[PDB]
This record gives structure tokens, sequence and C-alpha cells, in this order.
RNA sequence: CUUUUAUUAAUAGACAGACACAAUCAGUGUAGGAAGGAAAGGAUUAAAACAGGUCCGUUAUGCCCUCAGACAUUUUGGGCUGCACGCGCAAUACAAUAGAUAUAUAAUCUUUAUGGGAUAAUAUUUUGUAAGAGAUAUUUGAACUUGGAAUUGCUAGUAAAUUUUA
């Protein structure tokens, strides 16, 4: 009879330890996760094939499959390699893009390398000054400067 | 000895209510109830839009839309007019 | 439709001079339109000779 | 011969030439495409305003081609620039062509009548406007706004 | 040059159907997902736009004498932001029409600067087809 | 042959063309009278030698006027003119 | 052949009831959209000719971020007037004019004084000064109840001069005109 | 001196001219006109005063101080830009009168934080003897839901908003 509005949905879902949900689209729906943006979230899911406005509540597992293996091989899919965060990267040297866990492990562990090393622009992260050319006369009095995250 | 006037870095600091408590959620998907319900009452009704209708039967306006395109989809309403601001439906 | 029956009409004759806290107000002569009289009386806004005005109250008086 | 008259209406930076002509079609032609079909309204709508007031009767046979300008010194790379503009200056020309040619090929007592009506209708569809942009002057951002001082 | 007595929005959107039908141009790899141009922010959301801004090129060659690569990037110019300072204009991507230029001119609707006999009674069907 | 004026006042101009236009028109060889649009130079400058006072903002400016002549003639009838119709303020740079 | 309003409604088959308004309430200039382009008009100290559809729609485009558009006004009043028209079968101008009379105040008072020791006194209103006063007050209920609501700009026009027009009371400047005339009688 | 109407492009055109409002000098209203009341906007600019600023613009200058690793001049690095904190002038924002996309009303989406862009990482790259300097791809995504006492500017193509050369 009436095709064009689902029947029924889910409302949480648990994808590479994060809480994904909603009745939203897959492009917004998976900007949950860091690592992922709303440019690369569009890319993924064209090359799996499974359309934009489809709310993430009525899907297949099956479909669910190929979105876990597409974020973790990226290069497999068909990405071509623009899009990575780690493009030739100095610890590897290989193109690859960073998902929450390895994400922040990689960080921190570079900047504990920068201590020994005592790196001027790099230990400045760490307490939090402006690292590149800001003055700081009378701008950014109560706040704080380093990297910073959601919650 | 005219006038003396002394302010603080304290009173520019704004003082807002904690939070406004949350509201309850709307229905984003179709019942076959929810199939019947629209169909008898906008034939009933004249001049229909897309904010009329998520206000009677707590629906979203998102899926309100594909409603009122099946309905003219039948021959039971007519879309008078549209602009890119506001589209009408009526009869 | 229940507001049009308070109102009473009255036509002005000419101007005087103006008065108010910072001259916003003037004093004008006018006359009732129903029978014949003659009243002084303040109105706020900016009038011409011949205009008519809607009043509520037609029996208050100035000074 | 075909008789034909070309006359100009200009605003603050537009310009407007008309050329009316002869033809057995009652045609109006603005960049070669049909009056009846412009997208921007408020183009339409003062031709419109035109071609009403006065009757279609008188109006029978003749046909208007119409080209638009807009003068130099700047360049603009946005969409909606000229379009009040250029609409007051195709009103203004348009309607001088009409008197324009029941003057010189017509009878002439029929001139004033039809001319009585528009200027009683509006003085300003047949001459030009003064009103342009003030300069600016130093000391402020704008015409009359000076910038904003303080002392404490 | 009769391609004024109709609209603009019309005219694109029956000839953009024979020109995927053509089947004769080729185009470039990643066509799906990237953007237009530098100043925008996202891709398209239509599924096609390589074949539909063939069909608004050629609206332009038609009602004017020439045109050549440089004049088509600046039609289809966009207004970005650059953060808390004003917007600035930039041009479109000097890639992406360069295919177009090239897949014209492989097929033959246009030779050198001007179009072709060919082309010119492609779109005189078109006209009369409308109206 | 073009051949121009370029001054810096109006009123050399003006007594250099009805001595040159009954000379050359009436006499020998026709002619074509072009006069161009002036351009001005801005240079906007503040005032003061200081940056105490209210902020004040002069504006100069240097005028100069273009008068051309396109003539097409034989080769010593214009160059007879230019010996004998010299002026004394302007100048004339003349291109055969 | 005559000039309508929007080539759907006309400027005829409307009339004023109030006789003491009907002076500078204006129906000679006709307009297919109103617009106006002549500088005699504008530079004048007399306010009885001005089209009163054109008085409208200035009071629309009212904030700063907002200023400057007459495009963007013209479309949201076409599509306001025709939801106008189909509910309550009447000429949409028709119901315009009683919402200019019943939302406009009668008689207001004025404060001379100051301190604790301040007199108020009570004073009547021109029409020329009824007039301005009642525009001012539509367009402010509209911008309240349409800023942050998923009510369009077209449909909060709509039920706003239906329900101004009707007395009905539940729309805005009726409510505020009902303490401003209170407030005057009793200061009386 | 600039803008506006006309036409031989350097010349006309406006005078409160006309009528009315009881005198002279005026002021206001209607009519004809491109322009009606200093046509619109600028530039030039009295006597006189200030212990106002300027010896860090001057091969303008009095007195004083300094005399060859000079209180001269040249070369190489570092500064004027630093960071607990008070103030003034400004640019984006707190969103459906909106955002992305586009054929710029083809069509579609977001129906409340897809508004907002600071800070930061990886990679390509421009100028320069020399980059914590500008540009590009992807990611990270702060405060912010209209602001206390108080106060600045503005009367017509003015304020306000969006663009544009040197
Ligand atoms: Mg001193
Ligand atoms: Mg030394
Ligand atoms: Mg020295
Ligand atoms: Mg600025
Ligand atoms: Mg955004």
């Amino acid at each position: 009879s009436y095709t064009s509005d689902p029947q029924e949905l889910q409302h949480i879902i648990r994808i590479f330890n994060t809480n994904v949900d909603g009745t939203k689209r897959i492009a917004h729906a998976l900007c949950a996760i860091t690592g992922v943006g709303k440019r690369i979230s569009n890319a993924i899911c064209k090359r799996v094939g499974v359309d934009v406005l489809r709310r993430a509540g009525d899907l297949n597992s099956d479909e669910l499959e190929k979105i876990q293996k597409a974020i973790a091989d990226p290069t497999s899919v068909g990405i071509p390699t623009s899009f990575f965060n780690f493009k030739r990267n100095p610890v590897d040297g290989n193109d690859v893009h960073l998902v929450s866990t390895r994400m922040d492990a990689e960080y921190r562990m570079m900047l504990e390398k920068g201590k020994k090393m005592r790196h001027v622009r790099l230990c400045r992260v760490a307490c939090g000054l402006k690292v590149h050319g800001q003055r700081s006369k009378s701008n950014g009095r109560h706040i704080r400067a380093g990297m910073v995250f959601r919650r | 000895a005219l006038k003396a006037a002394s302010t603080s870095k304290k009173e520019k600091k704004k003082w807002t209510e904690i939070k406004k408590k949350d509201e309850a959620r709307k229905v984003f998907t179709v019942s076959d109830e929810l199939l019947q319900k629209v169909e008898k009452e906008v034939k009933k009704m004249k001049i229909v839009t897309i904010f009329s209708l998520g206000s009677k039967m707590n629906l979203t306006l998102s899926v309100s839309k594909n409603l009122l395109r099946h309905c003219v989809n039948k021959g039971i309403i007519s879309l008078i007019h549209k602009s890119q601001q506001t589209s009408i439906y009526g009869q | 439709e229940a507001n049009l029956q308070q109102q009473f009409y009255c036509k002005v004759l000419k101007t005087a001079d103006r008065a108010g806290s910072a001259g916003a107000l003037v004093l004008v002569r006018v006359e009732l339109l129903n029978n014949g009289r003659k009243m002084n009386r303040l109105i706020k806004g900016s009038v011409r000779e011949g205009d008519i005005i809607a009043l509520l109250e037609c029996e208050r008086e100035h000074r | 011969t075909i008789k034909s008259v070309i006359t100009q209406g200009k605003r603050k930076t537009a310009l407007a030439t008309c050329k009316c002509s002869e033809s057995e079609e009652m045609s109006i032609l603005v960049d070669k495409v049909p009056y009846k079909i412009l997208s921007n309204k408020l183009m339409l709508s003062k031709i419109k305003e035109i071609i009403c007031v006065v009757d279609d009767v008188n109006l029978k046979n003749l046909s208007f081609q119409i080209t638009t300008k807009i003068k130099e010194g700047v360049v603009t790379h946005k969409k909606g620039n000229g379009e009040v503009a250029l609409a007051y200056a195709v009103r203004m020309a348009f309607a001088k062509a009409i008197v324009a040619y029941y003057g010189t090929y017509c009878d002439e007592w029929k001139k004033q009548e039809i001319k009585k009506v528009l200027m009683s209708f509006d003085r300003y569809c047949l001459v030009g406007d003064i009103r342009k942009k003030e300069p600016k002057k130093f000391g402020g951002p704008g015409a009359r706004a000076r910038y904003q001082k303080s002392y404490r | 040059d009769e391609i004024y007595t109709v609209k603009t929005t019309d005219f694109v959107n029956i000839l953009k159907k024979s020109l995927q039908s053509n089947t004769d141009i080729t185009l470039p790899k990643d066509h799906d997902i990237l953007k237009t141009s530098t100043g925008k922010e996202n891709c398209p959301v239509s599924d096609d736009w390589y074949y539909a801004r063939m069909a608004a090129i050629l609206n332009l060659i038609a009602k004017k004498g020439n045109m050549t690569v440089e004049e088509a990037c600046v039609e289809f110019g966009n207004y970005k932001n650059r953060g808390r300072r004003p917007s600035m204009f930039v041009k479109a991507d000097e890639m992406f029409m360069k295919s177009i230029f090239e897949n014209l001119e492989k097929i033959g609707y246009l030779k050198e600067n001007k179009l072709t006999s060919n082309a010119k009674e492609i779109i005189m069907d078109v006209i009369q087809s409308l109206s | 042959v073009h051949i121009d004026i370029s001054t810096t006042n109006k009123s050399a101009i003006t007594l250099a063309c009805e001595k040159f236009e009954a000379f050359a028109e009436n006499f020998i060889e026709s002619l074509e009278k072009e006069v161009l649009p002036k351009q001005v130079g801005l240079v906007p400058t503040l005032k003061t030698p200081c940056g105490q006072g209210t902020k004040t903002w002069a504006k100069y400016k240097i005028i100069v006027h273009q008068v051309r002549y396109v003539i097409t003639s034989s080769h010593d009838q214009l160059e007879k003119v230019i010996q004998f119709l010299k002026n004394f303020p302007e100048i004339n740079i003349n291109l055969g | 052949a005559d000039i309508k309003l929007f080539e759907k409604y006309s400027y005829d088959d409307v009339n004023c009831s109030d006789e003491s308004i009907s002076s500078y309430i204006n129906l000679s200039r006709r307009f297919i959209i109103p617009h106006e382009g002549s500088r005699a008009i504008i530079k004048s100290k007399t306010k009885a000719n001005l089209s009163i559809i054109n008085r409208f729609v200035n009071s629309l485009m009212r904030n700063g971020r907002n200023s400057g558009k007459k495009r963007l006004a013209n479309v949201c009043v076409e599509d306001a007037f025709v939801i106008i028209n189909c509910l309550t079968k009447k000429n949409p101008l028709q119901v315009l004019v009683d919402a200019i009379i019943n939302a406009g105040p009668r008689e207001d008072t004025a404060r001379v004084g100051r301190g604790g020791s301040m007199k108020r006194t009570a004073v009547d209103v021109s029409p020329s000064k009824r007039v301005s006063l009642a525009i001012q007050l539509l367009s402010n209920g509209i911008r309240s109840s349409a800023f942050k609501s998923r009510k369009s700009l077209a449909e909060c026009i709509a039920d706003e001069l239906n329900n101004a027009a009707a007395n009905s009371q539940n729309s805005y400047a009726v409510k505020k005109r009902e303490e401003i005339e209170r407030i005057a009688k009793s200061n009386r």
C-alpha cells in the first residue's frame, strides 16, 4: 500500500564502541563518531551503495558488516587516498585514516616524544600556549589553548 | 571633589536560569491506522499545509511531506500555490 | 463591530498653540457634529484644519 | 516606408533605448525575449501597468524592441544586481515611444488625449529622476554617519 | 538564435536525457564524490550533474559569439566564507570544464570556437518539442 | 598624420585653435577635430606633520587637456605650419 | 480593463466603515506590485497620499539583518492573502481595513511631571497618529509568533488579520489595546 | 570646483519669477517646469587667544653634552609582537525573513543546535638571503539561544544591509 515510509524502526545502535543512534539519515547519524566528518560520511556510503536518505533504525545486518569493513579498511572499497588524515604519516609512511580508539592513542603518543626531545613547538601544546603566530596581549585570558575534544 | 564612581568586573557576569526540561518525542513512522486517519480528515479539510497536520497527529514535518505528496497522487486535493517559501495544498 | 458604537463625531475649527512637556501636544477648538457646541481639548497627534476626530468621552473639558 | 521612432529613458546608472516599428501583430521584445515569459516579474508588472491604463485598441498594431545597458566603472559577480533600476528605465523609455509615434505620423488631437491620462497617472513616467548616492566625506564610514567617539 | 523564445529550465530538462543516451563521452574517475570547486562546501545533491551542466553550457555558446574555457569558470563562481572576516569571490574549477570542453569536441557538436551544424539541428528539434 | 595638443590651462589651447583652423583648413587640406576628456591625478594626503590633533585630509589635483587633429595631406603642406604656427607655452608633438 | 490587485483581487468592493479614519485611508493608488518611484509623493509634509499596501509591506522589512529586502516581502504577502480568500470567501482587502480600525487605539494618556508627584492627563489621538500606531502593533505580534516556531511568515499573517478584524480577542494587538484604553480611562 | 536638462561643447537655463495670504523687508501655500526657495554637496576662509602638539621630517636654529673598538658609521643574531590582569575602536554570530546543492523558483534535503567557526594534527605549495608568514585536501570541532548600571550616531535616495578600485 504505502512504502515511502518504513513500518517500524530502531533507536540505538552499537558500532565501533560508540552509540550511534536516532532516527537520522545515514549521512548525519554517522557524524557522531570522531574521525568521521560530514564529507567522508557521504563519501563512504556511496561506495557501499546504501542510499543516503535511509534512516539507520531500519537497516539489514548484512548491510552493517560492509560498513564495519569499509571504515576499517578504506583502501579496499575504492576511496582515493586524499580523504585520509594520516597521508604519509611519519610513524609508518603509508596512508591510513584514524578511528577513535587508535586515534587518541596515536595522538598522545606523538606528544610524549616531544617532551624528551624538548621540541619547543610541541611542548607548548601540552601546557596550552598558542603555537602559531598569534599575539597574546589582550585576548584569550581565562581560556586554555591546547588540543580540545568534545566531552 | 565632584563625583567618585567605581565599578567592578564582578558586575559584568551574567545570571541565567539553568535549563528548561526536555520534551517528549514525536512519531517518525507510519502505522496502518495512521494511513487511514489522514485520508478521511484531509478530504474534509479545505486548505492543508505541512505544519497543520503535524500539529494535529503529532507528526514530524519530514514524514508529513510524503503524506501530502501521496494524497495529491490521488484525486483528493491539489496543490493550488507554490513558491520557494511555502506550498499550499487545497481543493 | 461592537467597538464602532462608542465613537462620537466632531469637527475641529482651528489651531491655537502648542503646549506640552517637550512641546508635543497641541490645543484645538472643536465643535460637535451632533449638536451645536464648542469645546477645547488637547490632542496628541498632528492635525490640520477640517479634520474629524474620533473620541470616546464628550463631556470632559480643558480648564 | 517603415516608420520608426527611437526614444531613450534613463535612471541612476541604467540606460534604455526602445524602437517603435509598424507590424500587424502587437509585440514587445526585451533582449529578443517575449514579455510574457519574463522571469523578473517587477520588470513585467510595470509594462503590464502601461498596457492597461491606455487601451490595447489604441496600441493595436505596433512593434517595440528593447535593449538594456549598465554603464561601466563597476563590476559585479553577484546576482540580482540591476533588477529594479533597469525596470524603471524600460518603464520610462517605452512610454516615450507611444506619444512619439502619435505626434509625427498620426492625428495630433489624439496625442494629447492619452498624454493627459498617464500624466494624471504619474508625472514621473516620462521624466528622469534627480536622486543619487550622496558622496562620502572623511571622518566617518558613510555620508552622514560619523564614527562613534568615547571619553571616559 | 531563437533560444530566447523559450525558458532556460525547460531547455535543460529535456536535452539532458539525450545527452546521457549518446554514450560517446568520457568522464573523470571520481566525478560522483567531489566538490565542483574549492568555493563550494559539499558535493552536489543531484545524482547527475555532468550531463545537466553540458546542457547548461550549450545555452551560452548558442546565445553568444564565442565561449572560451576561462569564460566558463567566471559564470559559475561562488561566494564562500573565509571565517570571521567577510567573504571573497572565487571561480570554478578549470579541470572539470576542460573535460567538458573536450567531450563536445570529441563528439563533434562544436569546433574550434563556434558550433557545428550537427548540434544546430538537434537544438531546433528541442524548441519545437516544447512548443 | 595624427597630431595632438596637450596643455595645462584652457586659455592657451583656445587661441591656438582659431589660428590653426583658418590656416590649415581654408588654404590647403582638410582635417578633423577631436577633443579628449580630461585625466585627473589624485593624491589624498594628511595635513598635519603629527598625530596629535583632529585628523583632516586634503586632495591635490593636476589636469591635462587633450585635443587631437587627424590630417592626411601632402608632405611639406603640414610641415610648413609647424615652423609657422609654433605657439609659446603649449606642446604639439607631431606624428607624421 | 482596470488595474487589479494581483490580477486576482480588486481595489474596488472595499469600503472603510469608520468616518474619522477614512480621509487618510487611501485607495486611489493602484499597483499590480506595490512599488513607488516618484520624488514628489515622498518629499511631502502631508501623509494623506500614501498607499496602505505600500505602508504595510514597509513594516515587514524591520530588523537590521532583514532590512533592504522588498522581494522577500512581496512573496510572503502573496501566499498570505490566498489563504484568507478561500477560508473566508471575502475580498482579502476587506479584512485588511477591518484590521486597522479595530486595533487602532482611541485615546491615550500623557505624563507631565517628575518624581513621586507626577501629573497624569488623558487626551485624544489624531487620525494620522491612530493609523501609524495601528500598523506598528500588528507587525510586532507577527514577529513574536513567528520568531522561533515552525510557522512560516505566510501562515502567521493570515490568522493575525482574521482574529483582529473579527474582534476575537485572541490576537496580539487587541490585547495590547485593551490595557492602554483602560489606563487612559482610570487616569481621567 | 563637482553632479543634473538642453544644444552650436562651452553656451544657455532660476529670478522667489507667477497667484493667493491687509504694510516695506520677509515667511507659507498652489500651479507650470529637468531643477523652487543657499538647485545638491564641497573647497577657500576675520581680528584675537592656548606656555595646546611638533627639536624622532628637514643642510631650519640658540644653549648644553659626546670625540675615533667615537653617544659617529658598517656587519651577524635577538627584540619592539612577551603573559596573572583593567580599558577604548572594530569583524563574524546566537538560525526557517536560515543553511547546503543547483538549471539560481527543474527537482530534493535539513523541521532543532546539520546554526557557529576559535584551537590543533597530517599532507601538497607561493614570496623571500633567511618563516610560529599567505594558499589547498581531510579530520578536530570552544563559548555563544539577543546581553547589568550606562551611553554614541541619525530627517531622504538619509539610516541599515550587500558589493567594489587606489
Ligand atoms: Mg604643554
Ligand atoms: Mg660607535
Ligand atoms: Mg649612532
Ligand atoms: Mg569597516
Ligand atoms: Mg555551517
